[PDB]
């Protein structure tokens, strides 16, 4: 299954590299037109990067779940851009991680999509 | 002479940096301590010399950033923006500083705060802490730096910023994890979260001034890096034996402190050196603060 | 080494400045300014290039006294509390700066604002201007400075703050005080306001530091303030025939210089230079605003 | 007539002596059982210094006016103090000026007491 994601200073970018998974960075213009996992890092206040946002006003349909990547010194809001998106689009939380994520991190997302994939 | 133009941006990350900075401002008035005294008395007296030891020790690190390593980093920077980001962030450093004594003022009096001032500057591991770092601070008073001495002064300063305040923070945290002196435990929430937005901005000006080394001496700064690393954990691990053992939290300070470590390597782009362990829950708890989510700009 | 211990003062005077520092914290998101574009269609061609001109050249002081005025200073003082407060100050320099930009987004276009960056940078007269301060400022990148070094470095500071602004700040205040381009005069108000106790500060410090000096060392300074005094006056009447020859306000301009040089020769307990007149009314009244209240603690 | 006074950093102290009158700086102590003439500095936003404040209390009865040092950067709170002073006690503003005065503020402030004194 097909990883959409996004990276600002490239800790998401690292755990991508771990999963061995097709995947690819978002743009503005990406259209993905088969399902797809979410992984986005988490700006502001526990908010979700407004280019992750534009991307999913064209590509919700097929969005079947979200991790996001945070730090726990964020309190209540740590990854709390995967909440947001969540509630928004009425899809599971696959997983929350800190930075670029440990290794038990990588295969409970693994776990998480197989899981979620039937 | 360049002045600084805002509206050409100089890189991709200082606008989003200098605009959360100000969304974070904060003073000590904000949070009045006062309560912590019903809690306060609670505690036994190793664990309250515990607690004004490792905030004079705190207090120390932030009086270094401020009145040294962000003045004398960010006067060699060429980037107007990202300085400017760096002058913002100094002056946190002294909301910080000035913070702990808004704490101590309630916990302590007049001259139990002398006293615990006077340990601070006498303390030949602090002293011998402190100066490491800013021995790579002081190499910069001169007219003309090399990029590797700029690259190993912003390494020294996310060492800082992310790991060394860390076997401080975890006394606070703990306690305020157990619903301890919590409005103190706020205010360290506060600088925390100053602090995590600063490891990551320096982290990033470091890793565009590596691009710009040559092969020779990034391989130099990667060696010295992880020898400053080890150098700082060793005395750590002395730190926390010399404050904690008296408490019996030695061992879950150790972790919190390779913990961090590892967050400030990859704040620096650089791979995790100490084995991976989940953080100490009740210090987790203490980290959950409703205080945390304001926004100055609301 | 030594933590800053507020709850002991170190001297008479930071604290208070401490707090009036944070109640007059401002940010440019504040105060809109694109309801001035109705009057700054009304401005000639020569009117508009004149207050380009000026910002220009505010933007280029704020810049060096944000990225190495204060923060040469603060690192050289032993006072711990002043440090602090000379901190916070060198960041409000970077906000004034940035301020600055937010006008400059309202009333031109990219390419106009490049155009003037371009002429900011290469201007012979502005490059002579802010290099004799800062070559003040730059004596001090070393890791011991003399008293001397530190008190002349103060006295340039104040002469920034306190003097060379306002030939500046005389335009927008005049239109301000003519009701055209009223927001951005607001602005430039606030800016003002920090200006007024920045340099109050730095005079206090550097009258401590003077009375340390031994007689003849005291008779040097004084003996190079006054030559640095008037250096800096012969280039602000060129700057000024430069400026505003084209509008007409040469006289008043000058006269506005004197006015403020005598403030800022008192800033440092020195007696006036120049004939007393009274300022201009119309500046007067651009200086009357009701944002300059506003009180961040309430 | 006796002036009474206050001075952080100097200015008002050196007008003082510009003016050849009986005069004396504030302290919390100090009680005034003869008529006088109040200047003090502005600080804060318009302010009046706390020790003035403090002084006011035990002496106005003896106060007949006020003169504030201050600097005209502060728009409409240039020498606020006398204006909280005046509305306070009711008594005449006698003059405001900035910093230390000139020699035209020093003639305008004697013209004004011998005025007030009458
Ligand atoms: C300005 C700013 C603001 C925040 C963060 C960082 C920065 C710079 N980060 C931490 C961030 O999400 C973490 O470092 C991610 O690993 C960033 O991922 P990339 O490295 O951009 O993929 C963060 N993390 C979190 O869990 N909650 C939050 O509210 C924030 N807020
Ligand atoms: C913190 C702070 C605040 C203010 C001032 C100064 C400072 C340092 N001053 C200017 C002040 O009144 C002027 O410099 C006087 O001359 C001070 O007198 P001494 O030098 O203390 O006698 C001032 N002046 C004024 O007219 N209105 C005001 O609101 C203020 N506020
Ligand atoms: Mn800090
Ligand atoms: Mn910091
Ligand atoms: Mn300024
Ligand atoms: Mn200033």
């Amino acid at each position: 299954m097909l990883v959409a994601y996004d990276s600002m200073t490239g800790n998401v970018k690292r755990f991508i590299h771990k999963l061995n998974m097709p995947a690819v960075q978002i743009d503005e213009d990406l259209v993905i037109d088969e399902d797809f996992i979410l992984i986005t890092y988490t700006t502001g206040f526990g908010n979700v990067p407004e280019r992750v946002l534009d991307f999913l006003e064209r590509n919700n349909e097929k969005l079947k779940g979200v991790s996001a990547s945070g730090n726990r010194n964020w309190g209540d809001m740590f990854g709390a851009s995967a909440d947001k998106i969540s509630t928004k689009y009425e899809v599971p939380i696959v997983s929350k991680f800190e930075l670029s994520g440990t290794n038990n991190d990588v295969e409970y997302f693994k776990e998480r999509v197989r899981e979620i994939a039937t | 002479m360049r002045a600084v133009n805002w509206n050409k941006k100089e890189d991709d990350f200082s606008l989003m940096f200098w605009k959360q900075n100000i969304a974070q401002f904060w003073t000590e008035e904000e949070i009045a301590v006062s309560s912590d005294k019903n809690t306060w008395v609670q505690l036994s007296k190793e664990e309250q010399i515990a607690y004004k030891r490792v905030l004079g020790g705190l207090t120390l690190l932030d009086t270094k950033q401020g009145g040294e390593g962000m003045p004398l980093v960010l006067v060699h920077l060429e980037n107007l923006q990202a300085k400017s980001v760096l002058a913002f962030m100094g002056a946190m450093e002294e909301v910080h500083a000035k913070s702990y004594s808004h704490i101590f003022t309630t916990l302590a009096t007049e001259e139990e705060i002398d006293d615990i001032f006077d340990w601070v500057d006498n303390h030949p591991l602090l002293e011998k802490k402190a100066g490491i770092i800013t021995s790579y601070y002081r190499r910069l008073l001169k007219p003309e730096v090399t990029k590797k001495e700029l690259y190993m002064a912003m390494v020294a300063s996310v060492f800082l910023e992310s790991y060394l305040f860390y076997s401080g923070f975890f006394y606070p945290l703990y306690l305020a994890g157990q619903g301890k002196l919590t409005a103190s435990g706020e205010i360290i929430n506060l600088i925390i979260r100053d602090e995590s937005i600063h490891g990551v901005f320096v982290g990033i000006l470091a890793q565009q001034i590596f691009a710009e080394l040559s092969a020779e001496e990034q391989q130099e700064v990667q060696k010295e890096t992880q020898e400053l690393l080890m150098e700082l954990y060793e005395i750590e691990m002395a730190y926390t034996e010399e404050i904690y053992t008296s408490i019996g939290l030695v061992e879950d300070v150790n972790r919190f402190v390779r913990y961090n470590a590892n967050k400030g390597l990859m704040n620096l782009g650089l791979e995790p050196k100490f084995e991976e362990e989940e953080i100490n829950p009740i210090v987790l708890n203490g980290l959950r603060t409703d205080t945390k989510n304001h926004d100055f700009f609301s």
